[PDB]
Parts: C-alpha cells; sequence; structure tokens
C-alpha cells in the first residue's frame, strides 16, 4: 500500500518535465528577440560611428 | 502351545485386519502436518509510472 501511495506522489509531481520544456522555449525566444534589437542597434550605431570618426 | 490350536485362528486374524488395514489407517489419515505458515512480504508485481 505505501509502495502504491508513493507511486501515485510520483505521478503527482510528473508535471516539471513539461514546465521545462515551456520555460526554454520562452527564454529561447526572449533570448533571440533581444540578440536581434541589440543587432539592430548596434549595426546602425555603427555606421553612425564610422561617418562620425572619419 | 495354545499358539498351535488352529480353531481360534480366524477370531485373532478377522479383527485384526480390520484394525490393521481400516482403523489405524483411518486414523493416520486424520493425522495431517499442514506446510509451514511461511508469509512472503516480497510479492509485488508492480511496474514503472505510465512512463
Amino acid at each position: 500500500i505505501d509502495t502504491e501511495k508513493s507511486q501515485q506522489a510520483l505521478v503527482q509531481k510528473r508535471h516539471y518535465l513539461f514546465d521545462v520544456q515551456r520555460n526554454n522555449i520562452a527564454m529561447a525566444l526572449e533570448v533571440t528577440y533581444r540578440e536581434r534589437l541589440y543587432r539592430v542597434y548596434k549595426e546602425v550605431k555603427n555606421r553612425l560611428d564610422y561617418h562620425i570618426s572619419v | 502351545m495354545p499358539q498351535l490350536n488352529t480353531t481360534v485362528w480366524p477370531t485373532m486374524i478377522t479383527p485384526m485386519l480390520l484394525t490393521l488395514f481400516l482403523i489405524t489407517q483411518l486414523k493416520m489419515l486424520n493425522t495431517n502436518y499442514h506446510l509451514p505458515p511461511s508469509p512472503k512480504p516480497m510479492k509485488m508485481k508492480n511496474y514503472n509510472k505510465p512512463w
């Protein structure tokens, strides 16, 4: 009986795998978005700065 | 020797065959030794959780 109740406890804990997967998808998309914004900002500022430096 | 008087030989043979082949054997059949009460605490046809 104790073993079966413990098996039920693990089944209750199951959901963390899908929490992990959803966390990783959200975080990867956010990292990609912010890297893209930094890329566009850096290119624009870099060209303007080449002009100002010459 | 009274053991050689063959006139009382059935009187000595007939009850014996009842006592040796019927009554004592019916009383041994009712003398039974059950097998030990050995309780296995290891019996669980379980399986991993549904994954």
